[PDB]
């Protein structure tokens, strides 16, 4: 009707709570959170233990048949106990839908790859743990995949500086490419783009 | 036309460009004028995007369409407020006539 | 408050001058929220994890 | 079989990759961002910020520009709380200072004071 | 040798101080009488150990720890300061 | 622009000049700003 | 204060795979040497194994003890299978790079940072 | 739940005292209503509108600015009948504003455009012409642009209520009604660009600041100003390494939300005759440029040449609590005692002993909290605005009884003069005044000393005679032990760091004993020169400003400023608080303890601390409250110190207390920064001829 | 208009030039600092002033959509033209 706003149907939302509801009643063990965001995707905050059963269940389960991982990624959250969140997001072509599946971890708490339920998680842990130092319990070979070979830091997280730590440049004296201590002839200028009026009312959080 | 900067040092462009390709200090001229003592655009840094130009209230900054501009130092391609304006008084007779045939679409 | 208006309008409108200017500086607040978006590109699935 | 004790500091900075001076040598200060006083909004206010001791920023000889040689200049941080702030700069092994939140005060308002038959508060002007 | 400045720090609500307390509110006075060219800086904060400080010629920095310190003590402590 | 010339202004440069790189006409870059911080100028008479 | 281990449920297991990463190290810088044209001596070399492995040696969690060898794992399986080159190992030495010194008379001369 | 009343926003309960108006309300619950006119430190206008929200079973919107909550009330702020309203009054502000935006300095701190952003609709249905208004010339600190002025007499009232000055209003009617003054006339009093800061349009801007940069540009860094003792919390807005803007910090125990005009518009003088390098005199007399190995070198082997008395430093008023510990310890370790600062206080009977013979004791809030305020030889108008403006908050709403003993100064508020001379305080000791009768009636007095009543010859015999005083009013009204009466009222920013960690207050012992070898620590008054000094004396001056110190030294050291160096500083109160660096010192500039434990390395005898922390453990293991910082640990001895004063037998004079700072042009220019600053040589000119 | 240094060297419209004893003019040794030739404060002091009859003017720079934004000046003081504040055109208030 409106023609600026988007048009929104109820009947993928009750779906998509009706297989939330499904998939926690059968994996209680490790399912802590079920939500469905008005744009009207599935998300599974599940246990870092049971990130191996609740894959293979979504993969190989005849109502849920995810036999597709479209992703997976982390997220850097430096604020909470485990600050990367982990997550995975899964197609099924055979019920043409998507769900997501979050866990958590930090510095110290490696968690399980599932490079035996899915191949593509073995270049995407390796991007998880090159970037953000997540480490992946069995996988075949972990080593970093985008950054530079010996490069010191995973350059995703939160408090990595934007320009780095070291910058290339070839010296003559020894007639190769070699690393200094960053030095910018113009220093990358932030900008404080936060207006200080509340913009969204439905998310106010409580005062401490 | 009068030959007035249209420039009000607004910063509208160096808040937008992307790749903060834009640097802009500013002060009041002798007779109170807001105008900038410092344009600078690093050539090497644009991305040639045009959010500058669209972002511009005045249609002060723009991408004239000149393309064979290659030098041969790298210091050649980071533009100055005189290099701007230079290349704004060689370039009206035409960004001008592009600007009238193209801003009943913008 | 998410696209920028007309030139025109801009120029002549004081809303409109007022959204040009924090749309081109600030920009629009997107609310908070985590959204997978696939897309049918040509080479394949392209997708946009965005929080 | 399965849980071991750790009676440590918690210690991560060997694993941070950060230069031993970047680390040593940084201050950093957890604080609540004052509110603007050129406006009245305070939705910049709710937040803690983690940011580090400014450096040298020279000028550039060839163009004017601000020239910096640290890393941690535009580094800040946003924690939910002044306690999660404390756990990541210990976490990360950088010497703090802590700035405890301005609250401003509770005031009581009367628009009927602007017009006081005895008192100081009464108006001369709308 | 050569007694140029005394400095007691104590506490204005701790037990460990109430010694200290009392030595200044019935003896600094007749103190400061005896040696009015003497700095005896008194300074009192919130979570400091009682502490006396004898600052002498070059430099020289005596310190004495009088937490849980009576008051007749703590003259007494201030006596072998001044003397020596 | 012979049937249809374009508009006249005073500060259109008049003649044109190619592409300039590699010659003594080139571009050099500077800042456009004065100095901002101003020394303290001692006096050029002696105290004793 | 009871965390979950990595691979070592104390101290003791891993200070042995830190022994044995070392050990790895070892054997294979003359290898190094003898492969990428280095100009280096294999002394330098085992030299520079020994200060980073002193560089870490200050941490007592076994978890971070752990994860530090497998980085060296990591960066040993990178130099094993000829992947960084001859400016990547010899990044470990900044012999362009100047020091900078540990006194506050050059410090203050320098500049103002500490 | 006793004297409390539940209300409800949103259908959240909320438990609020009585009075407490709709605004309130939902900032307690932790939302904020849109405003333009309400400020929470001016009286309530309620003229913009802004605030209208729905009461949930009221047909009408109220003002919530205005508007008390009464009982059970269910607060609406998201309804649609709020942002119907909201949306019809931001398109009443947008109507005739003026299209400014990119030609404005209220960029992206503008509080009409974001509430249009985050309130308003997205488009104007106004066809019409705009009107336009002639700008006025109320002076060179604040621009007024009033066209964009949207009638919120927010300036009106901060003019009326906090500066006191009356001379701002709104002339005309309906659509053509104006603010500004109705003659030309030069609004300038202290305090005044607290009204650029509450504009919310730009219709008054900054002068000094104008069209050189944007809030998205600058960042933002929490220090504190130096230009006089009430130590305000201040942000310095330093874009691409170079201080841009000074504005206030919301800190309610010490300067609320505004900052002094001195403290807003002296930060251009940081940008002029500034020390840069090293220097040396020559063979011929005159100061070269050389190395800091070289003047370091020369410093350190006059030093090392000369003992104890002979070598003596003098403090100026911008010094931190760091260079000031350094240098004292450096002098101790050559064995000197003569530390002295610039500003005089009496060393007679407690002197700096006991911290509370020196300190504001009753504290800001405490003024808030007094009845009667006796003020003795100071103009806290000039002296110290904020604290001054404090005493005008609690004599509009508390109503507060203030009397002065000085010259009768204009204090923008009316106070009853009880004289100049100071005999009064002996009148007032004896017991024979209306003001003791005055005295007797109140409850919680509070006496005020002026430092600058102490700079005078009878400084020690003015001070016992007040805490005789002080004595005589305590024993007369029994007050509580927890109320503090006597204070002193600093205007020096280094004064009460110098005496917490021990520096004999004065020159008077620089006077008793010429030394041979003088440090002037950033001392620009002029106390001491070459006059009273002897002829072979080595200057060696330690400053960031060459004013006076610098042209009559040997060797000139350039140190940092209170921009460029972290750095401590305790205010009146006594509380200590910490300057971050927002730039770096420019040139060969360096901070000033580093400066000094350099040239103790040099000399031999090398300073314990190597780092600014061990610095400040340092100054912790002098006097412990400097490490404390933002605290406000009270102190104790006032009758140790007022039989230590009563001891004291000196005679007062018969001169009339007359503040050195009489006029407004006495108040821009006080210390270095001050006089090479342009703007407040313009400030001068205006308030002088223009 | 452009003006030349002591040293020579042409100062700019912000009346920026390097210094005697600047080092940074080495930059413009066997080269050129160029000098953009029209200055704008110049040029639009050469413009003159608009004798209008209303007592408050719109401007837009001329061309419509293709000036500025449209602004409106008040030409009450009779002692001072109104300057529009983007373009710098100056406006004053015919009462004849
Ligand atoms: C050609 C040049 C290439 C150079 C390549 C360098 C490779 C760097 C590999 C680094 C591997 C590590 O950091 S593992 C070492 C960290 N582990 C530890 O510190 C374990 C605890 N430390 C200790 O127990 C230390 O006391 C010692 C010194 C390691 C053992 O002492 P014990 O005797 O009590
Ligand atoms: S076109 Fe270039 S200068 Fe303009 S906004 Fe884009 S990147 Fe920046
Ligand atoms: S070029 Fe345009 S957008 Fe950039 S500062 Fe100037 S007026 Fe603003
Ligand atoms: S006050 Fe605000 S809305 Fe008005 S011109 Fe300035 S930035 Fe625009
Ligand atoms: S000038 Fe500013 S503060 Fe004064 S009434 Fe107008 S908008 Fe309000
Ligand atoms: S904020 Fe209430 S009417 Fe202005
Ligand atoms: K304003
Ligand atoms: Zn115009």
């Amino acid at each position: 009707k409106r023609p600026t706003v988007r048009p929104r149907s109820d009947v993928t939302h009750k779906q998509l709570s009706a297989f939330g509801e499904y998939v926690a009643e059968i994996l209680p063990k490790y399912v802590q959170q079920v939500q469905v965001s008005c744009l009207d995707e599935l998300e599974i905050c599940i246990h870092p233990d049971g990130v191996i059963p609740t894959l293979t269940f979504l993969r190989d389960h005849t109502n849920a048949q995810f036999k597709s991982l479209a992703d997976l990624t982390a997220v850097d959250v430096p604020t909470r106990q485990n600050r990367f969140e982990i997550v995975y997001n899964l197609l099924s072509l055979r019920f043409n839908s998507r769900i997501r599946v979050k866990t958590y971890a930090d510095e110290l708490t490696p968690i399980d790859s599932i490079v035996s339920v899915h191949i593509a998680a073995n270049w995407y842990e390796r991007e998880v743990w090159d970037m953000f130092g997540v480490f992946f319990f069995n996988h075949p070979d972990l080593r970093r995949i985008l950054t530079d070979y010996g490069f010191e830091g995973h350059p995703f997280r939160k408090d990595f500086p934007l320009t780095g730590y070291v910058e290339l440049r070839y010296d003559d004296e020894v007639k190769r490419v070699v690393a200094e201590p960053v030095e910018l002839a113009q220093e990358f200028r932030k900008f404080d783009l936060n207006s200080p009026w509340e913009a969204f009312p439905a998310y106010r959080q409580p005062p401490e | 036309p009068s030959g007035e900067e249209r420039c009000i040092a607004c910063k509208l462009c160096e808040a937008i460009c992307p790749a903060q390709a834009i640097t802009i200090e500013a002060e009041p001229r002798a007779d109170g004028s807001r105008r900038t003592t410092r344009y600078d655009i690093d050539m090497t840094k644009c991305i040639y995007c045009g959010f500058c130009q669209e972002a511009c209230p005045v249609d002060a900054i723009v991408e004239g369409p000149n393309f064979e501009f290659s030098t041969e130092t790298h210091e050649e391609l980071l533009y100055n407020k005189e290099k701007l304006l230079n290349n704004g008084d060689k370039w009206e007779a035409e960004i001008a006539a592009n600007i009238q045939a193209d801003y009943l679409y913008r | 408050k998410v696209s920028p208006p007309k030139r025109a309008e801009m120029k002549t409108s004081m809303e409109s001058l007022i959204h040009h200017f924090k749309l081109y500086t600030e920009g629009y607040q997107v609310p908070p929220g985590a959204t997978y978006t696939a897309i049918e590109a040509p080479k394949g699935e392209f997708g946009v994890y965005l929080v | 079989t399965q849980l071991i004790t750790v009676d440590e500091k918690l210690d991560i900075t060997t694993l941070t990759g950060v230069p031993e001076e970047h680390i040593k040598t940084r201050k950093v200060r957890i604080f609540v961002p004052a509110r603007n006083n050129m406006q009245s909004g305070v939705n910049n206010t709710k937040k803690w910020k983690m940011e580090f001791d400014t450096r040298e920023r020279w000028e550039n000889p060839l163009m004017g520009w601000a020239s910096t040689a640290d890393p941690l200049s535009n580094m800040v941080l946003t924690f939910s709380a002044k306690e999660d702030a404390i756990a990541f700069a210990e976490k990360n092994g950088w010497s703090y200072d802590v700035e405890e939140k301005k609250v401003p005060k509770p005031k009581s308002k009367s628009y009927g004071a602007n017009f006081s038959w005895n008192k100081r508060t009464r108006v001369s002007t709308k | 040798l050569g007694l140029r400045e005394i400095r007691v720090h104590l506490c204005q609500r701790s037990p460990g101080s109430q010694g200290v307390r009392d030595f200044i509110v019935q003896r600094y006075v007749e103190l400061k009488k005896a040696h009015p060219n003497l700095p005896i800086l008194i300074r009192e904060c919130s979570e400091v150990q009682p502490k006396l400080w004898a600052r002498y010629a070059f430099g020289q920095e005596k310190t004495v720890s009088l937490n849980n310190l009576s008051a007749d003590e703590v003259t007494r402590a201030m006596q072998n300061v001044l003397s020596g | 622009p012979t049937t249809n010339p374009p508009t006249a202004r005073k500060f259109i440069w008049t003649n044109h000049k190619f592409n300039v790189s590699a010659t003594p006409e080139q571009y050099v870059p500077y800042s456009t700003t004065r100095k901002k911080i101003h020394e303290w100028v001692p006096p050029s008479t002696p105290y004793k | 204060t009871s965390v979950k281990p990595i691979f070592s449920r104390d101290l003791n297991e891993a200070k042995r795979r830190v022994r044995e990463l070392y050990r790895a190290w070892y054997r294979e810088v003359p290898n190094t040497v003898h492969l990428m044209q280095l100009d280096i001596t294999v002394k330098q070399g085992r030299d520079k194994v020994r200060e980073m492995f002193m560089k870490n040696a200050h941490v007592t969690d076994p978890r971070v003890v752990d994860l530090l060898v497998i980085k060296g794992k990591m960066e040993l399986q990178e130099t094993i299978k000829v992947w960084k080159q001859r400016t990547h190992v010899m990044r470990f030495f900044h012999e362009t790079e100047t020091p900078r010194p540990k006194d506050f008379l050059s410090k203050f001369y320098m500049g103002h940072d500490p | 739940a006793s004297n409390l009343i539940e209300v409800f926003v949103d259908g959240q309960s909320v438990m609020v005292e009585p009075g407490t108006t709709v605004l309130q309300a939902c900032e307690k619950v932790g939302m904020q209503i849109p405003r333009f006119c309400y400020h929470e430190r001016l009286s309530v206008a309620g003229n913009c509108r802004m605030c209208l929200v729905e009461i949930e079973k009221a047909p009408k919107v109220v003002a919530a600015c205005a508007m008390p909550v009464m009982k059970g009330w269910n607060i609406l702020t998201n309804s649609e009948k709020s942002k119907k309203a909201r949306e019809g009054v931001m398109e009443f502000l947008l109507a005739n504003h003026p299209l400014d935006c990119p030609i404005c300095d209220q960029g992206g701190e503008c509080d009409l455009q974001d509430q249009s952003m985050m309130f308003g609709s997205d488009r104007s249905r106004f066809l019409e012409g705009k009107r336009a208004v002639e700008d006025k010339n109320i002076g060179p600190l604040v621009k007024t642009i009033m066209t964009r002025c949207i009638q919120c007499t927010r300036c009106i009232r901060f003019a009326s209520e906090i500066a006191g000055v009356d001379d701002l209003g709104t002339t005309g009617r309906g659509n053509d009604m104006q603010v500004g003054t109705y003659i030309e006339k030069m609004f300038m009093s202290e305090l005044s660009g607290n009204v650029i800061d509450i504009c919310p349009v730009g219709a008054l801007t900054s002068k000094p600041y104008a069209f050189t940069a944007r809030p998205w540009e600058t960042r933002k860094t929490e220090s504190i100003d130096v230009m006089d003792a009430v130590g305000s919390n201040i942000v310095v807005s330093t874009r691409t390494g170079e201080v841009m803007r000074i504005l206030p910090r919301m800190h309610e125990d010490i300067n609320e939300e505004w900052i002094s005009d001195k403290t807003r518009f002296a930060y251009d003088g940081l940008k002029r005759q500034r020390l840069t390098e090293p220097m040396v005199r020559n063979e011929k007399g005159l100061l070269t440029y050389t190395s800091w190995e070289d003047a370091l070198s020369r410093v350190a082997g006059m030093l090392q040449n000369f003992e104890g008395n002979a070598v003596a430093a003098i403090a100026g008023g911008l010094v931190d609590a760091e260079a000031l510990v350094a240098l004292k310890d450096l002098l101790n370790k050559v064995d000197s005692d003569n530390l002295c600062t610039e500003e005089i206080f009496p060393t007679e009977g407690a002197g700096t002993d006991l911290r509370s013979n020196y300190l504001l004791n009753t504290t800001i809030a405490g003024v808030e909290e007094a009845d009667v305020v006796l003020l003795v030889g100071t103009n806290p108008r000039f002296e110290a605005p904020l604290f001054n403006a404090r005493i005008r908050k609690s004599w509009l709403h508390n109503d507060l009884k203030v009397a002065l003993i000085g010259s009768p100064v204009d204090l923008t508020y009316r106070y009853d003069h009880l004289g100049d001379s100071p005999k009064i305080l002996q009148d007032i000791a004896s017991g024979r005044h209306s003001f003791c009768e005055v005295l007797k009636d109140a409850k919680k007095p509070m006496v005020v000393l002026g430092s600058s009543a102490l700079q005078r010859d009878d400084g020690a015999a003015i001070l016992v005679a007040v805490s005789n005083m002080v004595q005589k009013i305590r024993v007369t009204t029994g007050v509580a032990a927890e109320w503090k009466v006597m204070n002193i009222l600093h205007r020096i920013a280094s004064q009460v760091a110098a005496l917490d960690l021990g520096y004999k207050p004065g020159v008077e012992a620089i006077r008793k004993n010429p030394p041979k070898m003088l440090f002037l620590l950033g001392a620009d008054g002029g106390c001491i020169t070459r006059q009273d000094l002897p002829k072979d004396c080595f200057i060696v001056y330690q400053g960031h400003h060459g004013d006076v110190g610098a042209p009559m030294a040997d060797v000139i050291l350039p140190g940092a400023a209170y921009t460029e160096k972290s750095a401590t500083y305790v205010n009146t109160e006594g509380r200590a608080q910490q300057t971050k660096v927002a730039v770096t010192p420019p040139g060969l500039a360096r901070e000033d303890w580093k400066i000094i434990r350099a040239l103790s390395e040099i000399a031999g005898i090398t300073l314990p601390y190597d780092t600014l922390d061990q610095v400040r453990n340092r100054l912790e293991e002098v006097s412990p409250n400097l490490v404390r910082y933002d605290d406000i640990e009270e102190t104790n001895y006032f009758q140790q110190a007022s039989e230590l004063a009563k001891l004291v037998n000196q005679e007062v004079l018969a001169d009339p207390l007359v503040p050195p700072q009489l006029t407004i042009k006495d108040f821009y220019m006080t210390d270095s920064i001050s006089r090479a600053s342009q703007t407040m040589a313009k400030c001068v000119k205006a308030v002088t001829e223009g | 208009g452009v003006q030349v240094s002591p040293s020579g060297e042409k100062i700019t419209h912000t009346g920026q030039v390097y210094d005697e004893k600047d080092y940074r003019r080495v930059r413009f040794v066997d080269r050129q600092k160029e000098v953009n030739e029209n200055f704008a404060i110049d040029l639009i002091a050469q413009q003159p002033v608009n004798e209008v009859e209303h007592r408050i003017i719109a401007c837009d720079g001329g061309g419509g959509a293709l000036g500025h934004p449209k602004v409106y000046i008040n030409l009450d003081k009779e002692t001072k033209t109104g300057t529009c504040g983007y373009c710098g055109l100056q406006f004053k208030q015919h009462h004849h």
